[PDB]
């Protein structure tokens, strides 16, 4: 599981919140609970007015004439989660978004953005929808009965990539998905297309170098291709990325985010120097041996 | 990490050429000196406890207040005493890696850097392992190209201590 | 050991210039521009000049310009790799006494005269005792040299020309050779004509 | 970084008023508690060397591990790394008592450090354990009585206090 | 993934040609090697618990401080998150060694997997000494000449040791 | 990096031990075959050029889309960092050849190898088919017998054409 | 570089011996001054602007042939490199009095200072007459009584008269 | 050289600036703590005598050794006590220094520059000069802001050793 690291990450919130579960023979209280579960989760914890509520899925779902399932899949084909999601949205973030909301984990391979592209695009929206909802994944994970919900810890079928790429997506408790830095733009094309994971950067209070995030270009690798070579005797090597650059001002700062390669021996002078420079560390990976 | 080979290939790869003749006569020279070295290894570490033994005691005869005057930096009780064999077998055992690998890298990476921290932190005299060297100097019963290497990487350690 | 005191002495770079682009102005070769191949074969030339004067294929570091190229390092990462490379060894360091290292060091560097003969005295100990590379990297992690260049742009000779003046100080390269009489002498040379 | 002046000036700029009498006068109370402020950072620096060697002993001590063979303070170069972060630690805390704001601390010391712990595998725990032990030994030598013009050092003493927990939370 | 035979295929359909009768030739000597590569893997499967039990125990042993309060092996819930993790590059190794190709290691397990223990605080370097004991057993227990018809296996056996080699590279 | 006895050493050290003797006498051995281990890379080292040019003709030879038209291998600049990456990569294995460990190749030459051939689009599976020709011709070089005392050279060849089978798995 | 104290130390340490009493009453006396030095300091820093302005003003009344084209002051660039001199040189003196020695002054303002006038070919007599503007105009500011406790500051003005024609001296 | 003048001009240069407000705080810490840091450099100069014959016995009670081993790192003989006399005399004189200019500057410049090198090469441990400021610590009868300031020297130089 996620101990340490928890309340760094946006997890520690998710770790005692056990699923929301709707029972044979449920209560008002539950039914009212599995429809903020589904609020919540699937529309990505933004604030829902009172207007864009879906009052006919709420009353069919408190009555039981559709399951948990079902009003899941009616949220997701809804016009409410089509404008925050769908219109205004590249189709892999709208996959990205799926992915997050409906399973509760992050694309692991380019294979399934070929997949739901191709059926977006062949059957539609509300088809696309359904594969997500019809999914094996979907019905060992949540079943007919249980609110999707984040799937932060190792399970069976899992990629480690898909770990790295949920926070990418999950930026936080107090976070709403349509209120993330990266806004609208695919946060994951690069990532699976390349087959390529990014160190994960936790969220804004928990991680003062929270606002890091690379270029369209002029990046540096993740790895040292070289070695120690160029730094002339160097034990080993660290990827270092830094954000909030700012001191020396315009034209001498000209990105504010900055991943450097740095030797071990001049870690010391390199934490100096980005303390002058204003800058926070976002994180710092080992880069060679 | 100083040694032969990776020295000459380190010096070959910041200068970007391939190995040229310079670092075969390095190889042929650690090939020369290899075995020497391999056998002063095992010399040192079949004596190795009561080398240790030995140079400690030696070290507590020369300097004898470290045996009955009270303080953590001290072997006054079985504290210090354990502490003092553990960093002179710390010292006789990276020599066996320098002997192994054919230079002083070992001590410097594990043991000669920052050690003179270590000591005004803990107010540890380096006289004290001086003497310790020297007691291995004198009965570690090595002879030739054993010997030489050996002493060599024991004086190295004295004249980075004094 | 600490580095001795040594005054600074009046120069142009320490003083506001308050200058406007020119030609006189040193061209900035920096990769956050995101340079083209060609782009960055000039930069890889310009420091080149600055480190080298000049760079026979013989002094190229081709595994050094492809980490550069490929973002595995800095420009200020590719100018250590020029200062340690054999070439600079060679002709800057081997061919002349430890002062006149530390100046081709400081004026390459830094891109600016010393001080005086004591700033050079002060830094030429520094080989002796840190290290070569701990001479390279206390120049490159220096204040003057971060604030003037930082990490992404090539060193130049700073404040050479003043603005109206048809020649200001010589250029380094023309100031510096490699070497002087005493690598002269011991080479042979004045030879006689004729 | 900020001073406990610079602090509330900052606050105060960003509301875009002037301080209120309240903070006039909170800052006032500050100013009335310099001398002991003052005190506390001048007995931590003169005893930072003991603080430091006495924690590591502590340290090492209910910690054997560490300094085994394989261990992370093991090797002269990894032990005198070990000693000089505790120094820095204990350096940026008298900083921070100093300046009376905990922006230097954070800005200047725990910027990246977790991360820098992560990457080489330095126990962040044990590093957390010793910076407690330098907590207890500093804020004993800070509430000593000899020596010194006597008077109530509670508050200072607990915000010296909450500068070490920042640190250790900072690097566990 | 791809397998022993379909990563030659990609790459000559890449090529947009028919595989040589070279490539055809040695994929028939991996074909030959096939019995000696289905005893591996049966070998090491039928020792996955005693391989992850003895190398978490020597592991342990020789890092201590993974297994005090504070280190990252303490707790139940990080022990059998360590145990867990352990048991997993053993099965994608065998599954590397199964289909005669590391795709299935590499994307599935160790892509990523640096960067995961650096955000958990999981110590990588312990991580690959883990692997490396887990290493040493399985190949001693693949090169056992016990009850089996007797042959010459270092090809496999270096193939084993090469997948081994590229998890416990992968995490450090 | 590490040599074949540095390696030994700092296994030794973090476990906190001397070298048993086995490990003394391995060493030994290796130090008897260390005549051969300076052949091999001299008489690779002797050839590079023309091992790194022939390699590089018959790899464009039998990959015509290679050099074709805006073809990887195309333009002056991308065909001299291919011969670049040619020479490099033997320049690697005659370095681990004579360190007697990977290490050198492993760090300096492999390490995000293949992470900058898929994002710059290098086809990897051609580097690797061009690394195993130069495999096949030096291995042919080290084991050519006139002119040298004969000896079985058979470990050496076997380590060199694992140090070749290594580049061309991480580079594909 | 030094201050008043520093001097006075740094002699005594070349005799090697302790400050003499009448070394130490001297000293008192000069911390006794040290209300109407922070006066003097405060009163240049506070008016510097008019000082250089009032200063460059009167220069170029009495030797219009440097604002004359041709002149050296003439163009922008070269007159307000003119005035920044003049504030740098005001700064210096500055900081000569606040310290209360003159190293600060010869060491970062005035050293090689008459050469790189010389190689420029500014007129260095020129730069002396501003100074003395300077000079004159900075100690009436600093002799003012309104305004301030009543008091003989002599000794300063003469100490700040002696830094100007130093500075006017290292350029004429 | 650190002194509190010293130190706000080359703050204010560093930065290009004329002296502010801030400069002028720090002049005047400097004309407060003055007087006193003067009186005790007169106290310890009138006393400096007793106090080095004193605190070089000191360390001769605790480190007895010193009094009797032959060598030239100790006073066995009279010219090792007065090499002894000597650096303790140093030690207070420089110290009296760091009090007429109100900071570290002359233990920076003077003494703490380089002490490790000389210890280390002459064998002479840090212990002993410890000792001896501990005695000067609690033998030179100050107090307030004068014995405030001198302590602080002390234990710098204490610290600088240890
Ligand atoms: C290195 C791997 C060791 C080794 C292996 C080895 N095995 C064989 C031959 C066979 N092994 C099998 C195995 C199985 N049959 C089954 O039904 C199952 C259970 C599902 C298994 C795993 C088979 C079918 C054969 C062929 C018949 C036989 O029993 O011999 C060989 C011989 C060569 C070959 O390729 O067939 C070898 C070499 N030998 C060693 O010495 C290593 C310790
Ligand atoms: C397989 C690699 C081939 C092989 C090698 C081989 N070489 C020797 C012996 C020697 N070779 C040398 C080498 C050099 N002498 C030099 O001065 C230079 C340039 C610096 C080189 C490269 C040396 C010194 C020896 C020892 C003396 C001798 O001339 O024989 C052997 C013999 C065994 C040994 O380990 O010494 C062997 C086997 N032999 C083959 O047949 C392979 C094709
Ligand atoms: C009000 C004082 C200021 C202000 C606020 C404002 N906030 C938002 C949007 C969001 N606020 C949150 C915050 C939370 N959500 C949570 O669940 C929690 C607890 C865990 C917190 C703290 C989030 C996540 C959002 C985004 C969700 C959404 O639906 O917007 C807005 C809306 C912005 C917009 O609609 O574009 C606003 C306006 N705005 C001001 O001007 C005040 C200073
Ligand atoms: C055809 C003229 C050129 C060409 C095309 C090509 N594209 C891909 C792959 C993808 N294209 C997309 C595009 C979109 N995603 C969206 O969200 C939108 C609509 C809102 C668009 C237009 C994506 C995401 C992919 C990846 C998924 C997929 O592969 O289908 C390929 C395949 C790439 C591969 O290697 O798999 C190709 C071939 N290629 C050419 O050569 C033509 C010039
Ligand atoms: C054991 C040798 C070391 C160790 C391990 C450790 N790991 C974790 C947590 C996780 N491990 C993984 C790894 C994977 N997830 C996957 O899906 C795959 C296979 C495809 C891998 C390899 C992940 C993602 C996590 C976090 C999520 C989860 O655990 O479910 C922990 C727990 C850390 C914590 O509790 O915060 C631990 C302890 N720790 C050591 O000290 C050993 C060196
Ligand atoms: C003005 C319309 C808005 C605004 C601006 C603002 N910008 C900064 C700071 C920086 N801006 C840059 C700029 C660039 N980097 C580049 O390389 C390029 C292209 C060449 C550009 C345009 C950079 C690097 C910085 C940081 C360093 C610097 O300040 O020079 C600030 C200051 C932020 C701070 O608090 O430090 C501001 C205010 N802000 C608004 O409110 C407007 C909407
Ligand atoms: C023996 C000659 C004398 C002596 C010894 C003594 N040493 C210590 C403590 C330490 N010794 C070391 C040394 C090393 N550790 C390393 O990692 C290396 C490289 C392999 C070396 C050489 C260190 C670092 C310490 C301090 C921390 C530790 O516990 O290891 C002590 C204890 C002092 C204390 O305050 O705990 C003692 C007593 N003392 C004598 O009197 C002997 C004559
Ligand atoms: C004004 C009273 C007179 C005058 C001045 C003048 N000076 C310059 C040029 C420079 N002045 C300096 C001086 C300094 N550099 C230092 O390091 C120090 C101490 C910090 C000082 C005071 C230097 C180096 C220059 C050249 C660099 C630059 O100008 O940017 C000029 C300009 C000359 C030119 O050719 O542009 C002038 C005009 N000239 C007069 O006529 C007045 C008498
Ligand atoms: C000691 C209580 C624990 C411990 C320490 C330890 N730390 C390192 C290495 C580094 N520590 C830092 C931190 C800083 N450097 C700075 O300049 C500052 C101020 C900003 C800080 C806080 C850095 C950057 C490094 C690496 C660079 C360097 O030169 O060391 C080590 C060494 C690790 C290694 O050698 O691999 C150690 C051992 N180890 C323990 O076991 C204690 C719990
Ligand atoms: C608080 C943790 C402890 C404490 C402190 C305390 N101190 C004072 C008063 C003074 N302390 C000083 C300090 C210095 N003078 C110097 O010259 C130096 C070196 C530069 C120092 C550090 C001064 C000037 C004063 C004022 C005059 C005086 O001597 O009293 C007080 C008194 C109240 C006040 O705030 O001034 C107190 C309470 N006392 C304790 O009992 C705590 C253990
Ligand atoms: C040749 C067999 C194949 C080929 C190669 C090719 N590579 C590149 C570009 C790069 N290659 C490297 C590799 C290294 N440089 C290093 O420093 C190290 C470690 C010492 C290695 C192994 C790098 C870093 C690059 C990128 C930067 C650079 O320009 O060098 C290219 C050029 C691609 C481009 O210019 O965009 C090429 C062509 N291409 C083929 O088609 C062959 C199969
Ligand atoms: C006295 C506490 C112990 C002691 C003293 C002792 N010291 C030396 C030798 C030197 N002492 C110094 C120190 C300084 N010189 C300076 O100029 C200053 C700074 C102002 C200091 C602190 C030096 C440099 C030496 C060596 C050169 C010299 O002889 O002066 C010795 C003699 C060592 C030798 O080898 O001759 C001695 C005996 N001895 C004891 O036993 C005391 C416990």
């Amino acid at each position: 599981a996620i101990t340490t690291a928890a309340s760094r990450l946006g997890v520690a919130p998710y770790n005692e919140s056990r699923p929301v579960e709707l029972r044979p023979d449920f209560s008002l209280d539950d039914a009212k609970m599995v429809i903020r579960a589904v609020y919540r989760q699937v529309l990505g914890n933004d604030y829902i007015m009172d207007s864009e509520r879906l009052k006919g899925a709420e009353s069919l779902l408190t009555n039981g004439s559709i399951s948990v399932r079902e009003f899941v899949r009616t949220v997701a084909k809804s016009e409410l989660y089509k404008k925050k999601f769908l219109y205004n949205n590249f189709q892999t973030r709208v996959i990205e978004l799926n992915y997050k909301h409906l399973l509760g984990r992050a694309p692991f391979s380019e294979d399934e953005v070929i997949f739901h592209l191709d059926l977006y695009e062949n059957q539609g929206f509300d088809a696309d929808i359904d594969s997500y909802i019809d999914s094996v994944e979907y019905q060992e994970n949540f079943g007919e009965n249980i609110v999707p919900y984040y799937r932060f810890n190792n399970q069976v079928g899992d990629r480690t990539v898909g770990f790295t790429r949920m926070f990418r997506l999950y930026r936080g408790y107090a976070n709403s998905d349509r209120s993330q830095l990266e806004r609208s733009s695919s946060r994951l094309a690069t990532e699976l297309g390349q087959n390529t994971v990014s160190a994960i950067v936790g969220p804004s209070g928990s991680n003062a170098g929270w606002a890091y995030r690379p270029s369209r270009a002029g990046n540096t690798p993740a790895k040292a291709l070289g070695g120690t070579v160029p730094f002339g005797q160097a034990s080993k090597l660290f990827r270092v990325e830094i954000t909030a650059i700012s001191a020396p001002g315009y034209p001498k700062v000209r990105r504010s985010n900055k991943a450097v390669i740095v030797p071990f021996e001049q870690l010391n002078q390199t934490l100096q120097q980005i303390n002058r420079l204003g800058g926070k560390v976002a994180s710092i990976t080992p880069a060679s041996l | 990490m100083k040694t032969p080979l990776t020295e000459a290939v380190s010096t070959a790869d910041s200068q970007g050429r391939f190995l040229s003749s310079t670092e075969l006569q390095i190889a042929f020279g650690r090939l020369r000196q290899a075995n020497a070295g391999l056998q002063a290894a095992k010399a040192l570490t079949d004596n190795a406890q009561s080398l240790v033994n030995g140079a400690a005691q030696a070290v507590y005869n020369k300097f004898p207040y470290t045996t009955q005057t009270q303080g953590n930096n001290f072997a006054a009780d079985q504290r210090g005493k354990d502490k003092c064999a553990r960093d002179i077998g710390y010292y006789l055992r990276i020599v066996t890696y320098c002997l192994v690998a054919g230079g002083t890298g070992p001590l410097d990476e594990y043991l000669i850097a920052g050690i003179d921290e270590i000591n005004r932190t803990f107010d540890l005299s380096p006289s004290w392992y001086v003497e310790a060297l020297k007691y291995i100097k004198a009965n570690h019963g090595l002879s030739g190209d054993a010997r030489d290497e050996a002493n060599s990487y024991l004086d190295y350690a004295i004249n980075a201590l004094s | 050991l600490p580095l001795l005191n040594y005054a600074p002495k009046s120069q142009n770079v320490r003083v506001e210039g308050y200058e406007i682009g020119s030609e006189e102005k040193p061209v900035v070769f920096t990769t956050e521009n995101i340079l083209s191949s060609s782009d960055m074969d000039n930069l890889i030339e310009a420091a080149y000049r600055q480190i080298f004067f000049h760079a026979f294929k013989w002094d190229r570091e081709k595994v050094l310009e492809s980490q550069l190229r490929n973002g595995q390092i800095t420009v200020r990462d590719f100018v250590r790799g020029l200062l340690l490379s054999n070439t600079f060894r060679n002709s800057f360091y081997e061919k002349n006494s430890n002062y006149r290292f530390v100046e081709h060091c400081v004026q390459k560097i830094l891109g600016r005269d010393v001080y005086s003969e004591r700033e050079k005295i002060a830094w030429s100990i520094v080989v002796a005792t840190k290290g070569y590379q701990g001479l390279i990297d206390d120049l490159l992690n220096s204040d003057e040299y971060l604030n003037n260049f930082g990490y992404d742009t090539v060193p130049y000779q700073r404040r050479r020309n003043l603005p109206g003046r048809e020649a200001g100080e010589l250029p380094f390269n023309i100031k510096s050779p490699r070497y002087d009489a005493y690598h002269r002498r011991q080479l042979g040379f004045p030879q006689i004509v004729w | 970084m900020f001073d406990v002046f610079t602090r509330v000036v900052s606050q105060a700029d960003a509301r875009g008023e002037y301080l209120s009498g309240s903070q006039l006068d909170a800052l006032s109370a500050t100013v009335a508690e310099g001398n002991k402020r003052i005190d506390s950072v001048n007995r931590i620096t003169g005893n930072a060397s003991a603080i430091v060697s006495n924690a590591a002993r502590a340290l090492f001590a209910e910690q054997p591990q560490l300094i085994q063979p394989g261990g992370n303070a093991y090797t002269s170069r990894r032990m005198a790394a070990c000693l000089r972060d505790m120094e820095i630690i204990l350096r940026y805390v008298t900083y921070a008592t100093f300046t009376g704001d905990a922006s230097v601390l954070e800005d200047r010391c725990l910027n990246g450090l977790r991360e820098t712990y992560v990457a080489l595998g330095v126990p962040g725990a044990s590093v957390a354990a010793g910076v407690q032990k330098m907590k207890e030994a500093a804020l004993d030598i800070v509430n000593d009585p000899n020596g010194i013009t006597r008077g109530d050092c509670s508050a200072i003493v607990a915000e010296i206090a909450g500068y070490f927990d920042r640190a250790a939370a900072a690097v566990a």
